[PDB]
RNA sequence: AUCGAGAGGA
């Protein structure tokens, strides 16, 4: 659930689910090429010469220690824009998981194709240690091909790395409305926008800017009871038992399903309506060997 | 599942599977080999030994790169070997008993690969290159699945699916008695020979072998040896 | 596959053990009874019993 | 789909039938009133939350949830001023009475200051505002078993006095008890196991609606007063109640 | 990105002052609902630039029952903290006489910090939170009933008016979300509150295990 | 516990009921003596019925307390709610 | 819900060749840290900014023995092969690889 | 009589 003015502005609720939902490199890459470009003076690529130049006829990085192995990556621009995201952005992102050891160099938005040029930076010592140029692992371009497997699937540009998918709707229905007390004394419900995930991570989305920390929850009890505790988990396994009970409009007295999750609670832990939870009390072990496991308890 | 034409032996499979820098390395499971083979060493085993050659047996359309570029981490994983004399070793490395001397080895792996791997295709010496091209085949219709441009089988679907009548049942039971009772017959035989003196047919012949397995079976239902009724 | 071997020399059951140092792709196989060891060529596919296979080759090559 | 779906389901819930079964086949009502394991552990202070078997409540509607706040005022505020209402609705004597007793006059008050905290009570408890609650005695239709039991006339004024209404519906709320005791845990934990049923009883019962809407005479009152009480003691639990056993 | 460090700092802080405020500590109602423009104003708005410091974010607090029980809020520079800087603040404790302190952690603590504060425990009574748990006061979830921490005194009283043992009520673990916000330790009771949909209100006692 | 502070509810449960319906029958049945006048009615069960309604069923109810105590109940110290 | 791509605008700051920066970056530019409005020379249209982004300008400008066997292990490639080579790393890759 | 298998009922 969305505070403030985020709960009416469809801009604004899209620009939280931006912030939640995961988004890798991979998600906004439309190809990438590993080139022999050995001379960015006269790049190999031919339709990049005229940014390009304009990155290394300025001193703050030399070319005596650019690797001769280019990746190229080119990105689209719908999934871009889908996500607010700029080039800035993702070269921030490289250089802050890969430090000084990479370089990385990308072009004006004017063009009709967004392209990011990467390569292995060589800041060593000359020394003649030519022993492969390395003690065993590859060469530069078998490495960069694993660099890119690497930055397409496990660099983070945005979002929360378990929350695959976000949905924003309005809820139709009064349960997801927001009720309210007018000043005339009557309940009106609000329709406002709600996001539904695929994937849970609940105290990193309590914890984000617009997010209303009061309502927001989630259908898994175990992170209810690590996030909020045994009490929390109480209210929420009745509230879900109570959602697959009523679904066809069935009726069950609330006191059953108040029993049985006392039942479950009552321990201080979640205990499990299996030989793993009943089974794990101080109930003596002729009442278990009527359960399950009979020879073992005994 | 391979099957000769001819129910000599009982169906033998094999498979051919795509594993999940990284690629895609495709292997193969042989019968009596303890470890999945690379593809390519089989390949060479049955004597194809350049790359090229190999390809033309997998890749039909060389104007094709998404395919070529899908072969390509398995002709990578086995450059190492590239003589067949070295693929056979390596092969008969692998389920032969690790004593055994190199000529020995060798034809293990020679006997696999006519006799148990695809005897549908053929039991025959000189049956190679019919083996790779049916072995090519599979990794063609492998590759195919992965690349998505063919439909994965459903193993629902009846035409995939035979139906084992009467005959069959019978003649599947059939087989493993008159295996036991040739078993018999040399049993009882040698211990004659072993001293010495012919022996009578018609008294090694214990005719109760046949006469009471289909009639155990046909009686209970479990089809198969009396001894292994469970 | 078993990775313990019958010694060439001594024939005692399970004596000899297969190092695989495949930072200098070398592989020593040593038994432990009579500490007769060999050293072979190893690739990346290699495994102790083609070490083994090795050894009792260049064995049977040297009764030759 | 259908054969195979009423094949395959069966096993899974015939499971978990079982399951809920042993883990809950020892939890009792004991005579203290609490809700205990085998292990003698509580479970619940109070069964439910209030004490009651489920067979012996049904569902009401709680009158003082959703009204707006003048909706609120004009239904349940006993006007005491509008001399011509009460003509129409009171009979003289007991007009007279309320015309002038200040006393009387400060009980209506303070009624009616009880049932707006009530309603701000309930505002917390159902937030979502749905009135629809299951509660032991059904107060409505004990009042049209009254209203016929007694023949009462509605276009009449009534000889029941509202000062009677409240201090019936004050003696009756003390005769429901679910938890004894004088000590203040007792008395708190009593308040709260009936709460909500004492905020429905106020709510239904109060002087203005007995005087305009349901117009009872005084023996009708009395009579439902002993209804009331007659049928909540009905309801309670009863101790060696396997409501483990039942609620699996 | 100061933007953002600035209001993390700042939650973190309202969030603590809410739970001393709720452990009894004496709390003023100013720091109580300061507003993110009023910690700008008073630590400052770029702590890249050091201003603040997360030295300067210290909090002391004594209790509204005895001025002289007093706790510490620490919140640590480094972001995993070791046994050196749990040593630090063993030592500013000890001479200022304060028993109690809250260590606030950025990405974690040592195992070697863990066990230096179970093994001073007796006299100094360390406790750690991270600050991602401390970005939302999990007490004002719609899920989570009010607690109330009970008196030796009201524990007496419950367990001779329903003739019970300490370990025939329901338990809570120590380790749980809420009993830490407390601060409760093994042996001690919660009260809980809870509205009931058939009673109107219900109350459950939990003794922490 | 004293019994001057009996404290569970003054209402016969419906299992009391029940096993003190079926235990007096079974006394009835083995010639204890009757509490009651009959008219002429010979069932063990309906007798013990009788005698309930009468409230002169000469047995006591031992409600034992979670805690181990109890409290010794008449059966016609008990309201009988059926 | 929209999308454009509004990028009219230039940034504007000198190059070390004195002439003006021409660079369409959004907010960010790697020569030039944070964009700002800047006028037909350069300089930011904000007396304050101005001063700020001056000082950032100056935080910029004001910021034997054997072969050690440690002096290997701190080389570039290193470091990102013990990124990439990470065992938890390829894991996360190849479970991203296999969804 | 036991054990196993198969076919059925709700
Ligand atoms: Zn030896
Ligand atoms: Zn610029």
């Amino acid at each position: 659930f969305l505070l403030g003015q985020s709960a009416r502005d469809a801009e604004r609720a899209k620009d939280i689910l931006c912030r939640l939902e995961h988004t890798t490199l991979r998600k906004v890459t439309a190809n990438t090429a590993i080139y022999y470009d050995p001379n960015p003076q006269s790049t190999v690529v031919a339709e990049d010469q005229e940014w390009v130049n304009v990155y290394y006829e300025m001193p703050d990085f030399d070319v005596a220690r650019i690797s001769p192995w280019l990746l190229r990556v080119e990105l689209d621009r719908k999934h871009m824009t889908d996500r607010k995201l700029t080039m800035e952005q993702i070269a921030e992102k490289i250089n802050a998981g890969f430090g000084d050891d990479l370089n990385c160099i990308f072009n004006d938005d004017n063009a009709e194709k967004l392209v990011l040029r990467i390569r292995i930076m060589n800041s060593d010592e000359n020394k003649m240690q030519e022993e492969e140029e390395v003690v065993d692992k590859m060469d530069d371009d078998v490495f960069l091909r694993c660099i890119e497997s690497n930055m397409l699937t496990d660099m983070t540009l945005q979002g929360i790395e378990q929350i695959s998918k976000v949905y924003m709707h309005l809820p139709q229905t009064d349960n997801k409305k927001k009720i309210i007390i007018t000043e005339d004394g009557e309940f009106k419900a609000l329709q406002e926008w709600i996001l539904e995930t695929d994937g849970v991570s609940l105290m990193r989305v309590l914890s984000e800017k617009d997010v209303d920390p009061v309502r927001t929850t989630s259908n898994d009890i175990v992170e209810i009871f690590t996030v909020l505790g045994i009490e929390a988990v109480r209210k929420a396994l009745e509230r879900e038992l109570y959602h697959v009970i009523s679904f066809d409009g069935s009726y069950v007295n609330y006191r059953h399903l108040a029993l049985l999750c006392d039942t479950m609670t009552c321990r201080g832990h979640l205990m499990a309506i299996t030989r793993h939870g009943v089974n794990r009390q101080d109930t003596g072990p002729l009442m278990k060997c009527s359960f399950e496991e009979t020879v073992d308890v005994l | 599942r391979s099957c000769l034409e001819n129910s000599s032996r009982p169906t033998s499979t094999i498979w051919v599977s795509m594993l999940a820098a990284i690629g895609q390395r495709i292997v193969a499971t042989l019968p009596y080999i303890k470890q999945e083979v690379p593809i390519i060493i089989v390949f060479r085993a049955l004597g194809f030994v350049s790359d090229r050659d190999i390809l033309e047996h997998i890749i039909y359309d060389f104007e094709d790169p998404e395919m070529m570029e899908m072969v390509k981490p398995s002709l990578d994983e086995a450059f190492v070997i590239q003589e067949q004399n070295v693929a056979l070793n390596f092969i008969g490395s692998r389920g032969a008993k690790p004593g055994v001397t190199k000529e020995k080895r060798i034809k293990y792996a020679k006997e696999v690969l006519q006799k148990e791997m695809l005897p549908h295709v053929g039991v025959s010496d000189f049956c190679e290159t019919k083996k790779a091209y049916f072995l090519g085949y599979m990794v063609h219709r492998l590759l195919l699945a992965a690349l998505g441009r063919r439909e994965l089988d459903d193993r629902d679907h009846y035409g995939n699916k035979r139906l084992d009548l009467a005959g069959p049942l019978l003649a599947f039971l059939f087989r493993g008695m008159f295996k036991n009772l040739l078993k018999e017959v040399r049993i009882y035989a040698q211990k004659f020979i072993d001293r010495g003196k012919d022996f009578n047919l018609e008294l090694a012949i214990k005719t109760r072998i046949i006469s009471d397995g289909l009639k155990y079976s046909l009686a209970t239902g479990n089809w198969g040896d009396q001894k292994k009724a469970h | 596959l078993e990775t313990q071997f019958t010694c060439p020399f001594c024939n005692h059951e399970k004596s000899c053990d297969v190092k695989m140092d495949r930072a200098r792709n070398t592989g020593v196989i040593s038994c432990t009874v009579c500490l007769e060891e060999f050293q072979t060529p190893i690739t990346y596919l290699s495994e102790p019993v083609d070490v083994y296979s090795d050894w009792i080759d260049a064995c049977e090559a040297a009764n030759q | 789909e259908g054969l195979i779906d009423t094949a395959v389901k069966t096993a899974e819930t015939g499971y978990i039938q079982r399951r809920l079964i042993k883990s809950m086949e020892s939890v009792m009502v004991k005579y203290d009133a609490t809700v205990r394991n085998s292990i003698n552990q509580v479970v619940q202070l109070r069964y439910g939350e209030d004490g009651l078997a489920g067979e012996s409540v049904e569902f009401q509607n709680l009158a003082t949830l959703k009204p707006s706040n003048k909706a609120f005022e004009k239904k349940f505020r006993f006007d005491y001023t509008n001399e011509r209402a009460l003509r129409r609705t009171l009979q003289e004597d007991l007009v007279k009475d309320v015309l002038s007793n200040a006393h009387i006059q400060n009980e209506l008050e303070r009624e009616f200051e009880r049932m707006r905290e009530d309603r701000e009570v309930l505002r917390v408890i159902f937030p979502t505002g749905d009135s629809k609650v299951v509660l032991p005695c059904n107060l409505l239709r004990m009042i049209w078993n009254a209203q016929k039991i007694f023949h009462i006339n509605p276009r009449l004024p009534s000889d029941l006095h509202p000062i009677k209404v409240v201090e019936g519906v004050k003696e009756l709320s003390k005769k429901l008890v679910i938890v004894n005791g004088d000590d203040p845990l007792s008395r708190q934990a009593q308040e709260n196991a009936t709460l909500l049923f004492n905020i429905h009883l106020r709510s239904t019962l109060c002087s203005r609606r007995m005087a305009e809407e349901f117009r009872l005479s005084g023996e009708a009152f009395d009579w439902l007063l002993g209804e009331i009480e007659s049928k909540f003691n009905q309801a309670i639990a009863h101790p060696g109640e396997m409501v483990g056993a039942l609620a699996a | 990105d100061d933007e953002e460090e600035t209001y993390r700092l700042w939650k973190i802080r309202k969030t603590i002052m809410q739970l001393c405020h709720d452990r009894g500590y004496l709390v003023t109602q100013d720091e109580l609902d300061q507003t993110l423009e009023e910690f700008k104003a008073q630590f400052g708005d770029k702590p890249s630039e050091g201003r603040p410091r997360r030295t300067d974010l210290t909090v002391l607090v004594a209790h509204n029952d005895d001025p002289t029980d007093q706790m510490f809020v620490f919140f640590p520079e480094e972001p995993k903290v070791g046994i050196k800087t749990i040593k630090v603040y063993c030592q500013r404790m000890q001479e200022e006489n304060i028993t109690r302190a809250l260590i606030v952690v950025q990405q974690g603590m040592t195992p070697s910090a863990k066990q230096s504060l179970v093994d001073m425990a007796p006299k100094y009574i360390l406790e750690q939170f991270l600050q991602q748990e401390l970005l939302i006061n999990i007490t004002e979830h719609e899920l989570v009933p009010e607690h109330v921490v009970m008196t030796k005194e009201e524990v007496t009283e419950l367990l001779a008016r329903y003739k019970l043992r300490e370990n025939q009520l329901p338990r809570i673990q120590a380790g749980d979300p809420v009993a830490r916000y407390f601060g409760i330790k093994r042996g001690q009771v919660v009260k809980i509150i809870r509205p009931s949909e058939t009673a109107g209100r219900y109350i459950t006692y939990r003794l922490v295990q | 516990q004293a019994n001057q502070k009996r404290i569970t509810t003054p209402y016969m449960t419906k299992y009391e009921r029940a096993r003190v319906l079926g235990t007096r029958a079974l006394q009835i049945a083995m010639c204890a003596p009757v509490m009651v006048e009959l008219e002429g009615e010979t069932d063990p069960l309906l007798i013990a019925m009788k005698e309930l309604k009468a409230r002169k069923i000469p047995i006591i109810i031992r409600r034992y307390l979670p805690d181990g105590s109890y409290e010794d109940w008449g059966v016609d110290e008990l309201i009988i709610s059926d | 819900a929209g999308k454009f791509e509004p990028v009219q605008h230039w940034c504007r700051a000198p190059r070390p060749d004195g002439r003006l920066c021409e660079r369409q970056d959004r907010l960010k530019c790697p020569f030039h840290g944070k964009i700002v409005p800047r006028d037909d020379e350069g300089r930011p249209l904000d007396p304050e900014d101005r001063a700020r982004e001056q000082r950032r300008q100056l935080q910029k400008q004001e910021r034997p023995s054997l072969t050690n066997l440690k002096a290997q292990a701190d080389t570039a490639r290193a470091r990102i092969g013990r990124k990439v080579f990470a065992k938890a790393a390829v894991r996360r890759v190849v479970a991203a690889m296999n969804r």
